[PDB]
């Protein structure tokens, strides 16, 4: 079975510069008809794979001309010219010379850009959930960069670490930033035993953490 | 134009059988194209499962042994996927596509369908509105959200104002815990549009045939 390796990530590329993504095969993909059967796909988060290149260098219909492919027999390159925010996602190559057809592991295009402070919002539990016996306090940290971020919860001044769930989105297709959701879950009774709830974010964009809070 | 669309159960118990359907419109499947099934595991790994061409010819991935079968109903322009004795390792997103002799698929891929193999039970989600505590700085932006908690299995579709509200929306991946998922979504809008204009989050959970529309109202 033909194995195709791809680097997990690319060095971050600035919107505007050109980048090259590689793919290597364990066997040659040149067919007895003189054509090399290698495909290049781009998959955006939540989207289905979309063909960019087939036959190693032919661009698919409707595909932007900023995309071009080349290669020998075991080494292939996809060149993306004048990279833009929209190109973010994972790039896969696929061999179509021998059965079973196989895909490479995928290379995620990481975009580099100017640092940005996240917009922080904190939400008290809803009255609907409070009737169920549960209580979730939610905190949203939107559109920040770089992806590295630290969130801390405090109840009445003291740090609480249990009952906290976090979630991060993929790099944004429009402005190349990251977003994150942080949820603190307590029982309704526990939530009632306190008054001050705080969400603290620590980012590279500031020495002092961004703090958001409310009083029950 | 040509369109492919997968359909099938979203949850299956281990050892049982999996059946999926791909409906093709705008093009006949009795043609000599490789109407194929591909799947993507959690982790993004893609695997070729097999294909059917010219109505009566097929080929399958050897790793699927003798538990896969691909057939078609010409009168409905549909081809199917059958996978027997599944295990949790068969949990993935399933896609149908149309490959040609040269490997070109064009934009002929379905939206994909999620299949989970688990003994856990289907549970509808509870949708809770997230409105800000008090009034923030006026003449600016305001973020609202929805918390979709306790459902199984994935996925769940979340939209705002039936889709008419698209920009400024962030839906975060779900976090699994105790056989139950929790997901959140935020939307940012001018402090003017809200609460003057109504903002509603629409949540649909296919596995339970449930739909919820929760309007966001000021505290
Ligand atoms: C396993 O069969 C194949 O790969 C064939 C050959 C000929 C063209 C292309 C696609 C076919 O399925 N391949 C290079
Ligand atoms: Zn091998
Ligand atoms: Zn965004
Ligand atoms: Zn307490
Ligand atoms: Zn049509
Ligand atoms: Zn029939």
């Amino acid at each position: 079975d033909i194995v195709i390796t791809q680097d997990e990530l690319s060095n971050p590329v600035t919107s505007g510069e050109s980048v090259s993504i590689s793919c290597r095969s364990s066997r040659s993909l040149l067919y007895k008809d003189g054509r090399t059967y290698l495909n290049w796909f781009l998959q955006r988060p939540g989207q289905s794979p979309q063909l960019l290149i087939y036959l190693m260098s032919t661009r698919a219909s409707g595909v932007s001309d900023r995309f071009s492919g080349s290669g020998s027999g075991t080494d292939f390159t996809l060149e993306i010219s004048r990279v833009k925010a929209e190109d973010v996602g994972v790039y896969y190559c696929q061999q179509f010379v021998e059965y079973p057809f196989t895909f490479g592991s995928g290379t995620k295009l990481e975009i580099k850009r100017a640092d940005a402070a996240p917009t922080v919002s904190i939400f008290p539990p809803s009255s609907e959930q409070l009737t169920s016996g549960g209580a979730s306090v939610v905190c949203f940290l939107n559109n920040f960069y770089p992806k590295d971020i630290n969130v801390k919860w405090k109840i009445d001044g003291s740090e609480r670490q249990n009952g906290v769930l976090n979630s991060w989105t993929d790099q944004d297709s429009k402005d190349s930033t990251y977003s994150m959701s942080s949820t603190l879950t307590l029982t309704k009774d526990e939530y009632e035993r306190h008054n001050s709830y705080t969400c603290e974010a620590t980012h590279k964009t500031s020495t002092s953490p961004i703090v958001k809070s409310f009083n029950r | 134009e040509v369109k492919l669309s997968e359909s099938g159960p979203g949850l299956v118990k281990p050892s049982q059988s999996l059946s999926l359907t791909c409906t093709v419109t705008g093009y006949s499947i009795t043609t000599n194209y490789a109407w194929t099934w591909i799947r993507q595991f959690p982790g993004n790994k893609l695997e070729w499962m097999g294909y059917i061409r010219s109505s009566v010819i097929t080929r399958y991935n050897p790793s699927l042994k003798s538990r896969i079968s691909i057939t078609q109903d010409t009168s409905k322009n549909q081809f199917f996927l059958q996978l027997n004795s599944v295990t949790t390792e068969d949990t993935a997103t399933y896609y149908c596509a149309r490959y040609d002799y040269y490997g070109n698929t064009g934009d002929y891929w379905g939206q994909g369908t999620s299949v989970t193999v688990s003994s856990a039970k289907t549970t509808p989600p509870s949708v809770y509105p997230l409105a800000p505590g008090t009034a923030a700085l006026k003449s600016s932006m305001v973020t609202l959200g929805c918390l979709v908690k306790g459902y199984f299995p994935e996925p769940v579709t979340v939209t705002w104002n039936s889709g008419s509200l698209s920009s400024g929306v962030h839906t975060f991946p779900a976090v699994l815990q105790s056989d139950l998922y929790t997901l959140t979504s935020s939307v940012t809008v001018p402090s003017s549009t809200w609460p003057s204009q109504t903002v509603t989050c629409n949540v649909a959970h296919p596995a339970s045939s449930t739909k919820v529309d929760k309007k966001i109202v000021p505290r």
